[PDB]
């Protein structure tokens, strides 16, 4: 169930490449600046668009 | 949970000369945000006093 498994499933399964994806991913950074006002924070985590 | 009884057993510990102690407790929940309450809301689990 790790991510890991996904892609080495196929190895031994497929030995052919997958990719599988999750937003949050391995890329991990941010620049931008907002201005809202007292947002439940429960949104972190949580995609906006 | 949390006990002012519980609590006050170590304060009494502390010296052997203190003949007595007691206090007044606020639960104190600091809020992150203030304009918008969390659309939930915050709650104490523990009912309040009016005012």
């Amino acid at each position: 169930g790790i991510e890991a498994s996904y892609k080495f499933l196929f190895k031994v399964l497929y030995n052919e490449e997958v990719e599988i994806e999750i937003e949050s991913g391995a890329g991990t950074e941010y620049d931008i600046i907002v201005q809202s006002d007292s947002l439940t924070e429960d949104l972190v985590g949580q995609t906006i668009y | 949970s949390f006990a002012k009884s519980k609590m006050l057993t170590y304060v009494d510990d502390a010296d052997h000369s203190v003949i007595g102690s007691s206090a007044t407790i606020q639960m104190v929940r600091e809020v992150q945000n203030f304009y918008k309450t969390p659309e939930a809301g915050i709650k104490y689990n523990n009912q309040i006093k009016d005012r």
